[PDB]
């Protein structure tokens, strides 16, 4: 939850 | 960082965040020393007592960040790692002697207002600035106190380098020439320290001769955070500089 | 090369809020 999601390219 | 303050925008543009792919979490700090090399502490990647042994595909590097948890669209740059190099004589068995590692980026990062490399010291710069009483600056997204919890944005604190005998007499751990300690003494009034999550981040100083920022240390270890009569220990970058060069020159 | 000169500070001749503290300690 804590961390906002990174764009799908990297993860 | 304990007893620090929010960093200003672009105040530490070589600051790098080491981020675990899954689960998604902040592992350590690091620093940008060129368009394709990042410097950090070896213990951020390898520490067998806690069953830690990260490889290239396990991590990401986030550069040009301010906010700890948000994805800073159009500002931060995320990079994959090509290869990790840990000092061959990194001593994880005893006292974290030679706690340093280099990480080569898959592709070069483009510099901007928020992304820019720090300089590595030469013998003369180290000699002139690495003196007891002289202050350096540490940055990170680590814990705010030992045990709010963690900051919303990058924290900064300035600390003085401490005399080697005082560093030695503050702990039972065997100190080496590849480390130096910093922080305020109990009677000095002021406080501040690095804490859990700040490891691998840079201890920098601004040269008064050429007005450039140089990375003199890497946050390595400490026994608690901001405890009276205790000091933070940092990897002595200049003393391991020949190893840095050799890795970069060879790979 | 260009290392250690921040785009939003040194490059523009602007100082951050606490760098003076460092300088004053270099005696
Ligand atoms: B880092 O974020 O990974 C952390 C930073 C510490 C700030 Br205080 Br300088 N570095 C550490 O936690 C290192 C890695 C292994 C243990 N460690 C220590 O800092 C020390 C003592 C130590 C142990 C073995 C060899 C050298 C030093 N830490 C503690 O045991 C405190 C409790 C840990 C809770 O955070």
């Amino acid at each position: 939850g804590d961390f906002e999601e990174i764009p799908e390219e990297y993860l | 960082i304990v007893e620090g303050s929010d960093a200003e925008i672009g105040m530490s543009p070589w600051q790098v965040m080491l981020f675990r792919k899954s689960p998604q979490e902040l592992l350590c700090g690091a620093s940008l020393i060129s368009d394709r090399w990042v410097l950090t502490a070896a213990h951020c990647l390898l520490y067998p007592p806690w069953d830690k042994n990260f490889t290239e595909n396990d991590l990401l590097v986030r550069i040009g960040k301010h906010s700890r948890t948000r994805y800073e669209r159009n500002i931060e740059k995320i990079s994959m790692l090509e290869k990790i190099y840990i000092h061959p004589r990194y001593n994880w068995r005893e006292n974290l002697d030679r706690d340093i590692a280099l990480m080569k980026l898959k592709k070069p990062v483009a510099f901007s207002d928020y992304i820019h490399p720090v300089c590595l010291p030469d013998r003369e710069t180290a000699a002139s600035l690495l003196q007891a009483g002289y202050k350096g600056r540490v940055t990170g997204w680590g814990n705010l106190k030992e045990t709010k919890g963690q900051p919303s944005v990058l924290q900064v604190v300035n600390l003085p380098i401490v005399e080697r005998p005082v560093c030695k007499d503050s702990t039972r751990i065997r100190i080496t020439d590849n480390m130096f300690c910093a922080g305020y003494k109990p009677d000095e009034g002021k406080r501040g320290d690095a804490c859990e999550g700040d490891s691998g981040g840079p201890f920098v100083m601004k040269s008064p001769f050429n007005n450039r920022w140089y990375q003199m240390g890497i946050v390595s270890w400490g026994e608690g955070c901001d405890r009276d009569g205790k000091y933070g220990f940092y990897t002595h970058v200049f003393r391991l500089k020949k190893w840095i060069q050799k890795v970069i020159d060879q790979f | 090369a260009d290392c250690g000169l921040r785009p939003l500070f040194e490059k523009k001749s602007l100082e951050d809020k606490t760098e003076r503290e460092l300088l004053e300690s270099y005696i």
